[PDB]
């Protein structure tokens, strides 16, 4: 945070508006107490923005010789074995919740359904987002292998 | 070989004995049965619900 | 000359080395030369033919029987036994075949074994197309 | 001006004295010969051999803007009585926690490094082909000028070739074989989850 | 390192010269014959006459003619009584070298034995001693099967890249050019719609 003092002077003759003239009026207001008192009547708190050029950008973005290669390095192969029987072997365990809910959970009142049949921690959707998540790997898994073979030899 | 203790097979009319210690079945193929398994319960239950609707 | 024979991989038969050694070594005293050491030379034989037997089996993964009978300047039978023998002490990984046709030193490679070295290859071949246009750059400057 | 090097530092050191002189940056564009009677200046100053770090400022191309070249002198077959030389060295970048998020903080780009969902890594897996593809063309047009047009037998690169050669793939190996069997678990697995999906959506 | 000092006679460097070359027929693991012609230590004087047989031997030895050896080797074993009594290493090195050629310039990674048998001039029971030899000198690497009757190098120790074989190389590499681009081309085309 950026600040610049201000005088006594200003304050007694309740002269201070003049320094917060014609402006967009954000200010920081985090920090109270005898912070803020002080600040009140000791300095001005005013907004950091950063400018920078497009040239120090680019430079600072730029990552290793070895990023723009990476798609044909691949993944060890016993990992691949894992993740694919975790995935399996999880969503099962979810989706008894899931069979558990609908047997019910067609009542009235929201959040007593919720409690009732376990519609916290919302079994349909964490399933969805676990399977999708884990299909789109797998494309790209197959996608490397067909890949580097055939590329190469 | 039936109780499974060196678990192979016996040829007879070539009169040789075939020993494979290979274990039990590749685990993820069986673990996609048990999740195929819990989906079709899902189903049923699925248009009992939708039974109202049509 | 005797360790290093032992410790080297080059194949020694046993009735050539036999006869070098006789008139050398087997004289000297303690484990070779009297009675009771006499009685410890026969051995020996045993040691080198279950060596012989152990880089064999990592050199040639598909040998056939017979040719190993005539290289140890054993009988059949007697070699079979040898080899059973070796396998079950642990040094070596083996499967022998008693209709005496062929016999196969094997090492099982799961799945993930061939595929990880594999991994390896293609990676390495990424990284040196990479390096050897490092040192190319630097060509052009020295010309 | 000799004499400045020795004056900074010393105040520069009451900052942080863990630091110590190891080089010198060069502000590019690129290597010279002439480098070498420098290196050989800052080496009174050290203790270890100057670093000389090929800061290029001309940013060509997205990739690292560094090359890393070491002054050794060594020994060599040809016949020359000793050769006197910069060796390229492979530079990667790593930045502190302070510098880490200063780096995230400026960055306002949606960002395609990143190599995250399936479009990123799509077009991660084209632009690697190409990377290779561009690569490759450099070095079969350098092959030409050594047999044609008399730049040097550098013995070091034709060497380097060798194992590319040795350690390419093959087919009909039992590896090949193996390859097949992974291929069918990961189509499997998918196939499962694609159906398990369309229940969810039907709810 | 050899000073460009001149001071160094004649005489002295050739002697020199000599002498390596005499080690490198008797050793076992030496592959420098064409190192030593790339060298000024021969390359300056070649018509001495203690470089006729000399040289040649050497060129024999490279490409592998067991012919020429035999030829050769009668007239100098004689000459000098070090190789009488290395007869055996010299002997074999004709032979190694022959085989680990053979391996380099075909690009198939598996070889036949009887393609090595008839090369070498050397009967079958002899393959497989040269093969076990070979492995455990690390001169390659690999394995034996002798029921397709094959023999699978895995790795070939760094060589000399002569003048043809820079050619060589440039081909294959043009031929996995022409592979990398078919492939993504395709890859180009389809799947247009996402590349953001």
């Amino acid at each position: 945070d950026a600040f610049r003092l201000i005088d006594t002077g200003a304050l007694i003759n309740n002269l201070e508006p003049r320094q917060t003239t014609s402006n967009t009026g954000l200010l920081n207001k985090a920090n109270i107490q005898a912070l803020i008192h002080g600040l009140n009547r000791h300095y001005y708190s005013l907004n950091i923005d950063y400018h920078k050029t497009a040239k120090e950008t680019k430079m600072l973005m730029n990552l290793h010789k070895e990023q723009w290669q990476s798609g044909l390095k691949m993944y060890d192969y016993e990992e691949k074995e894992e993740s694919n029987l975790a995935a399996t072997k999880s969503m099962v365990k979810i989706a008894e919740q899931y069979s558990k809910r609908i047997e019910e959970e067609k009542e009235l009142t929201e959040e007593e359904l919720k409690t009732r049949y376990v519609g916290r921690q919302d079994p349909k959707k964490h399933l969805s987002e676990t399977a999708d998540e884990t299909l789109e790997n797998n494309i790209v898994s197959v996608l490397t292998a067909g890949v580097n073979s055939v590329a190469i030899k | 070989i039936l109780d499974k203790i060196f678990y192979g097979v016996l040829d007879q009319g070539n009169g040789w004995l075939y020993v494979y210690e290979t274990p039990n079945q590749d685990a993820t193929y069986d673990s996609a049965l048990e999740l195929v398994g819990q989906l079709n319960k899902v189903v049923d239950q699925l248009f009992e619900k939708a039974s109202v609707l049509y | 000359s005797l360790v290093k024979l032992f410790t080297t991989n080059e194949l020694m038969r046993w009735p050539i080395v036999q006869k070098t050694y006789e008139p050398v070594l087997n004289e000297d005293d303690l484990a070779f030369g009297g009675e009771a050491n006499k009685h410890h030379w026969e051995d020996l034989q045993k040691r080198v033919i279950e060596h012989n037997l152990r880089v064999i089996s990592e050199y040639y993964s598909r040998i056939t029987l017979l040719r190993l009978n005539e290289l140890l300047d054993l009988t059949e039978s007697q070699t079979e036994t040898y080899i059973s023998d070796l396998v079950n002490q642990g040094i070596i990984y083996a499967k022998v075949n008693r209709p005496a046709k062929i016999v196969n030193f094997e090492k099982p490679k799961n799945s993930s074994q061939l595929l990880n070295e594999w991994s390896h290859n293609v990676d390495e071949l990424l990284e040196h197309i990479e390096t050897i246009g490092h040192l190319i750059t630097k060509e052009e400057i020295m010309h | 001006d000799h004499n400045y090097i020795e004056n900074m530092n010393e105040m520069c050191k009451k900052i942080n004295a863990k630091e110590k002189l190891i080089g010198w940056y060069h502000s590019g564009p690129k290597l010279r010969a002439s480098d070498l009677k420098i290196n050989e200046l800052f080496k009174k100053y050290t203790q270890n051999n100057p670093l000389l770090l090929i800061v290029d400022v001309k940013q060509q191309g997205v990739g690292l803007p560094t090359d890393a070249y070491v002054a050794i002198e060594q020994v060599k077959d040809d016949g020359t009585s000793t050769e006197k030389t910069f060796l390229h060295l492979p530079c990667t970048i790593e930045a502190e926690e302070a510098e880490e998020i200063g780096v995230e903080h400026l960055l306002r780009d949606v960002r395609d490094q990143a190599a995250g969902g399936l479009s990123i890594r799509l077009t991660n897996q084209l632009k690697s082909l190409k990377g290779l593809q561009s690569k490759l063309k450099d070095v079969v047009e350098y092959l030409d000028k050594v047999i044609n047009k008399e730049l040097p037998i550098n013995h070091t690169i034709l060497g380097k070739l060798q194992d590319v050669f040795n350690l390419l793939p093959n087919l009909g190996t039992p590896d090949d074989d193996e390859i097949d069997v992974e291929n069918h678990d990961r189509i499997n697995i998918s196939n499962n989850l694609q159906k398990a999906l369309t229940v969810k959506t039907n709810d | 390192t050899l000073e460009p000092s001149t001071s160094i006679t004649l005489a002295e460097r050739q002697q020199l010269a000599y002498d390596l070359s005499i080690s490198a027929l008797l050793g076992d693991k030496i592959y420098n014959f064409g190192e030593l012609l790339h060298h000024p230590i021969m390359e300056t004087i070649v018509n001495d006459s203690n470089y006729d047989w000399l040289f040649q031997l050497l060129n024999a030895l490279t490409v592998g003619d067991f012919d020429k050896f035999d030829s050769l080797i009668k007239v100098q074993i004689s000459k000098i009584p070090i190789l009488a009594q290395h007869e055996s290493f010299l002997r074999q090195k004709i032979c190694l070298m022959t085989l680990i050629e053979t391996v380099f310039v075909k690009n198939i990674r598996m070889l036949s034995f009887e393609d090595i048998s008839k090369a070498t001039h050397l009967p079958k029971d002899n393959v497989e001693h040269l093969v076990m030899r070979a492995i455990s000198l690390g001169l390659l690497k690999g394995s034996i099967d002798q029921v397709n009757e094959l023999v699978t190098i895995s790795w070939v120790q760094p060589r000399i890249i002569s003048g043809d074989q820079i050619t060589k190389m440039k081909d294959r590499l043009v031929e996995w050019n022409d592979q990398v681009e078919k492939l993504g081309k395709k890859m180009e085309a389809r799947g247009q719609s996402i590349w953001v």
